């Protein structure tokens, strides 16, 4: 069970970046995929999650209007597309599988496992 | 049967428990049931797994007649009978495996229910609702078989019946 | 205040064939039919005598080119498709019985 | 729900007890909190889920506790490999609630 | 001289290699761990029984009900 | 088991419910278990239902000896073995069918029992005693799986325990 | 398996009862379940417990070849197949016997439980606790199927819940 | 199920006596063996019991210091050794198997079955 992401991308400001996350070892369409951002020298920042079956997505009220997330169940890969790149958007982007803890008829808690290796995205002129 | 699905977060056993209380959630596996399952499965596998040296000719290079047809007929009869035996054996043994595993799960459920006595009430999805404060040591005692129902009976009865 | 009982599962398990249904998924299964061979014949613990270009009757009678098989013992004689006879033409009534 | 971690840094010698505290803005279910460890240059590794339960292969020196708005992660003995940045996460509090903590 | 024993004959083109195997077939020597084989009906020694089926899986776990 | 006799008034299913309440009596069938049992039976039938072209002679007109007795022996052995296989197969399949049908009936009973919770109490003959006013919509809800037990619990417990 | 050990002191049946009350302890056997088990076992025995007159020669004093090898091969095939059939049959019948005996014990336990209703509570060791005064006539009534639970329900509920 | 004992012994006063009790028909090491003494013309008098598995013994608070009980699982025989014999020690000595009445997790009474044939020990000059 592992998640492998794309490579480093040195995109220019005012552009778009697409980062892939390939899932091998588990049923891709059965678990949510979450995208977490870690700036250099700062903590982790949750960006959003995408439902791999119905295509449903849920972001934070900080990335609305800038992040689009798509899925491809044929090749088992989750894509995060972030538009309007700026200087503060340089960070390491992770994909992690969300495991919801099911106590029978209801869910209560969970964890992020496994994680991707991370892609270093730099925005510079 | 009443259990809906399996848990893919369980990799240290076959059967186990999940709980929620004031101090959080958790998971643990039952060794006595997993070990009984594997013991039965291995004991069955070892009975499934002849020494013949000189036999009749089974492939021929010429057309001869009566004797060759008799040898071919004998070989085909033996092959078909043993193929049927293999099919029936694997079908029956897979069936018995499936029922023994489900039976182990049901046994674990019934034993937990009998331990809990009147302190908990089954919710129909493979889960119990404990009607008293059950901390981590309480769940441990339920799991390892040392749960005393008389020190929680008054509070469980008060919560269960009177609102 | 709540306790659930359950069993483990695997991302993808083997399909086994039982009395009721011929396709039911199971966590782990073992194959019971050996369908592969190494293409080579081991020489232990049985004593195998490769006949090269000699049939058993050829070595029995004493074909000149089967003089390496004089007073030989085996647990399994291997007859090759390249075997040929190089003596006076002969036929054996009930060849199979003698062989 | 916003999670705050204190202290920012902990200066502890090897072999000593480490106590790390993560505080919630409002009361949250103890079933929602998880702890992660992130050594430099590696993705975070799950340590404790459910505020009390360890992961599949986490040694018995990592202990979780807490309920309400105050949660703690305790390390009984600090091995050399146990020096990293520790995060607290709330999981499942809301469809949009999966935030992390500041780090410590 | 005539002796009674375990000796037999086989028609094969397979080579001979220094190894240990209790079962010999014209297609080569095969392991005897599994109870059935589909390699060849001509066998010598301790061999699995010949069957027509290419596969026969025996369940060594429980029913798999994956998560959603 | 505890269910003694079958109901010959049911012609629309295999397993069903009967009830009595203030507005009268009724009968209904449960299609989920009937279809499951039917599917299992058809599946076990599909595994039960070879192409040999040239074989040995089986009837003879002269008396010859060794060869003829050998072929008669081969055919007799094959017929005896296949007769035994057929007998064993049908016996095992019939036993399993009876067992699976009884298991389905017990499964329906246990699902209903877990649905009712502390609101009804088993009478030992396959019948439940619902301890509250259960109108026809109530019985319907118990039948389709949408019975909310928390809204009848107060009256059910009042009638059950305190006289 | 919830009943741990058997009773070597009850030699008048296969399944029975043991009780303790104010007037002492006692033991009695159940005829209906023991008889059911014996009838099933004997019916299975009768199915287990051919008329061949002239067959092929099976022992040979000379070395001949093709025909003698065919005869030996046919006989060896027949013996191996019948040996396997016997082994499979005995394994299956023993497994069924053990399963049916356990099922009979569980049936008797569940029947007694359904008799007792709310007047008793299972202790988990395969055997009950009754919450009212139960003399030897009371135990007899439980054993022969004529136990009326409504005339003890009041004091049983008082003793069960109200301390 | 039966218990077979030794023969009569005409021992002199101030000596020791050993009486054997062999078990046949049941697992010897699974049940207790009790020793009962019946004086001529008087009633039965319990002496003690021996555990046939762990070798534990429980005497009466009248035979302490005079009776030692031993077992031999190989031949399935339990022995009673009585020292400091007196004239009043003439009686018929019985070995009995004690059956405990196990009601699940607790035991409640029982009985002695079977009994041995009894050996008559006489003490005289």
């Amino acid at each position: 069970v592992q998640l492998v992401q794309s490579g480093a991308e040195m995109k220019k400001p005012g552009a778009s970046v697409k980062v892939s996350c390939k899932a091998s070892g588990y049923t891709f369409s059965a678990y949510y995929i979450h995208w977490v951002r870690q700036a250099p020298g700062q903590g982790l920042e949750w960006m959003g999650r995408i439902n791999t079956d119905s295509g449903g997505t849920n972001f934070a009220q900080q990335f609305e209007g800038r992040v689009t997330m798509t899925r491809d169940t044929s090749i088992s890969t989750a894509y995060m597309e972030l538009s309007s790149l700026r200087s503060d958007d340089t960070a390491v982007y992770y994909c992690a599988r969300g495991y919801d803890f099911w106590l029978g008829s209801y869910r209560a808690g969970g964890w992020f496992d496994p994680w991707g290796q991370g892609t270093l995205v730099t925005v510079s002129s | 049967g009443f259990i809906e699905n399996g848990w893919e977060g369980m990799i240290d056993g076959w059967y186990g428990f999940r709980h929620q209380n004031s101090e959080g959630t958790g998971q643990a596996a039952d060794l006595k049931s997993t070990q009984a399952a594997i013991d039965q499965i291995n004991g069955k596998l070892n009975r499934v797994i002849n020494e013949k040296f000189h036999q009749i000719e089974k492939e021929f290079s010429e057309v001869e007649g009566r004797i060759q047809d008799l040898e071919k007929y004998v070989e085909d009869t033996k092959i078909d009978l043993w193929s049927y035996n293999a099919e029936l054996l694997v079908a029956l043994e897979n069936q018995h495996t499936i029922d023994l595993t489900d039976s182990e799960m049901n046994k674990l459920f019934e034993k937990t229910r009998r331990q809990l006595r009147e302190n908990a009430e089954d919710m129909g999805n493979g889960c119990f609702k404990i009607y008293h404060k059950c901390d981590n040591a309480c769940i441990e005692s339920i799991r390892n078989g040392t749960y005393d129902h008389d020190i929680y009976r008054d509070e469980a009865l008060n919560n269960r019946f009177q609102i | 205040a709540t306790l659930c009982l359950g069993h483990h599962a695997v991302p993808n398990g083997t399909i086994v064939k039982t009395i009721t249904d011929d396709q039911i998924e199971v966590t782990n299964a073992t194959e019971l039919v050996q369908s592969s061979s190494t293409g080579k014949i081991c020489n232990n613990p049985h004593r195998i005598l490769d006949g090269r270009d000699c049939t058993l009757i050829d070595a029995l009678l004493g074909d000149p080119h089967c003089d390496v098989f004089q007073d030989e013992t085996w647990d399994l004689y291997v007859e090759r498709s390249s075997a040929f006879s190089n003596c006076y033409p002969y036929d054996v009534p009930d060849y199979a019985s003698l062989r | 729900i916003v999670l705050t971690q204190s202290p920012g840094t902990l200066s502890l010698s090897p072999g000593e007890r480490a106590t790390l505290s993560c505080r919630a803005s409002q009361s949250v279910s103890s079933s929602y909190l998880a702890w992660y460890q992130q050594k430099p240059g590696q993705a975070p590794r799950l340590l404790i889920y459910g505020a009390s339960s360890r992961a599949t292969g986490i040694p018995d020196r990592f202990r979780g506790s807490g309920s309400g708005t105050d949660f703690t992660l305790t390390i009984s003995r600090l091995e050399p490999e146990d020096f990293a940045v520790y995060y607290c996460q709330q999981y499942g509090s809301s469809p949009q609630g999966f935030t992390f903590g500041p780090g410590t | 001289k005539m002796r009674t024993g375990k000796s037999s004959i086989m028609r094969s083109d397979a080579p001979i290699d220094t190894c240990i195997s209790e079962c010999i077939t014209p297609n080569g020597s095969i392991p005897n761990d599994k109870p059935f084989q589909n390699v060849n009906k001509i066998t010598y020694g301790a061999c699995p029984k010949y069957v027509k089926q290419s596969t026969l899986k025996l369940a060594t776990g429980m029913r798999n009900v994956p998560e959603k």
